């Protein structure tokens, strides 16, 4: 037998971003997994130019995921802050370079809570997900 | 204990 | 005039009023932060790895002052908040900082607000504050 | 700036003026601009609108608003035709300190020569005690 | 022949409610028909939607069923590029649920390609119940 | 022509 | 910044 | 009225 202290929220979030950021590349149509009815997901200001309202829950989230068009999407994490917080949650501030469909690498940060999924021992689901552009503002 | 592991909870609604 | 909150408006008041007491009585800031809230703004190691996170009112306090805020000058040019978990405002901001009148530097920050348990009075659970320079540079 | 910020920030500045100075309300229109503040004409009928600062200004001074309070509920804002913003307000307005009455309105602002500077080209409102009532 | 006037914008904006209420109540699966690529559509957690398809897919996910009106009042005002916005308030039953207060914000444009006709560039709504309290 | 409604 | 006031 | 303050 062996017994170890809970995972620590920085081990939570850098195994969280090893998770999404693959995921991101790899199978984009399977991001929504990560979500549960509650969560929320916000990835820039603009869409087709217009504004972009959050949404709610997998399938609007699997529907923002898939209009977005991730094709051969290459990420550089620069820099993980991951803090315990409100109901055994865990908050993630992810600052690193993104291109998608061959783009040029764009500064981004992205800001994610993650909470307990409450069945399953160390399973976290996300609650909030903001991705935000540099250049954007 | 589990590795760390990620998903949505049970909904069978969905 | 009156306006109904919403977690926006939360957190872009939240913003104004932080980023108010930085530039006039930085002393006071460590006030918003109660015995479990996290705080990290920038800064290298001696070993030239990103400055670690701090916890409670008098580590931040103590943190605060050591930064030697003086004549803070922001400009913010993105604010996002979204209601999280435990009734919680989880705040997206990124900008321009100039302290003691040197450079504008860009950041990266998330605040996760929490309900101090008086009415829509919130405290700050976690302050998470990165200069892009230190992270991309 | 995006249409809800632009939207927000009129409507904090318009029921600021109302109460500090309606007087000086009437410098947020132009010479095609629309203005309706509920009211019921003679006949019980929902009041008309009115065209343009000059009769914009009469109509104002004429609501004679005093110490008006204004508790905003809803905003929501669109982009619209010619990079305008339509706005819709729900809220309360108490005028001389009396009660408080529902209020549902629309206003359209369009760019005005200044860059991020906006006019009011229709202001559209109406009590609900009028309507509904 | 006979040559008249162009419509006023409130002879567009109560044509306009007619057609719009009815096809609520009889074919709500149509009502995409009103909107073109650019079009914005909120029914106030609810996210804005843009063209025909995702406009389409928003009003069929409200599954329109049994919807009864009462119009109470319709200001409808020139705008911006030829345009009209309309503000309706009203009762909605939607699903034999008890009539609720709404507003409505329509901003109307020109079709372009036939004379007097026009589509719908914003729709916004908002139930009272859910804003005041 | 009467008033009609419909996209572009 | 946003301002507001109707066209000269 | 919003306001900020720690426990």
């Amino acid at each position: 037998s062996m017994v170890m202290e809970k995972p620590s929220p920085l081990l939570v979030g850098r195994e969280f971003v090893r998770q999404y950021y693959t995921l991101l590349n790899q199978a984009p149509d399977m991001l929504h997994r990560f979500y549960g009815k509650n969560s929320s997901y916000v990835h820039g200001g603009l869409d087709n130019g217009k504004p972009a309202d959050a949404v709610y829950g997998q399938k609007e989230i699997h529907r923002k995921v898939m209009s977005q068009n991730f094709t051969n999407c290459h990420t550089k994490i620069r820099h993980v802050d991951a803090h315990a917080t409100l109901n055994d949650g865990v908050v993630v501030q992810v600052m690193g370079l993104l291109s998608n469909n061959n783009q040029a690498l764009r500064r981004f940060m992205q800001t994610f809570v993650l909470a307990p999924e409450g069945s399953v021992a160390n399973k976290f689901y996300v609650h909030n997900d903001i991705f935000r552009y540099q250049d954007e503002v | 204990a589990p590795r760390i592991t990620f998903g949505g909870p049970s909904d069978s609604t969905g």
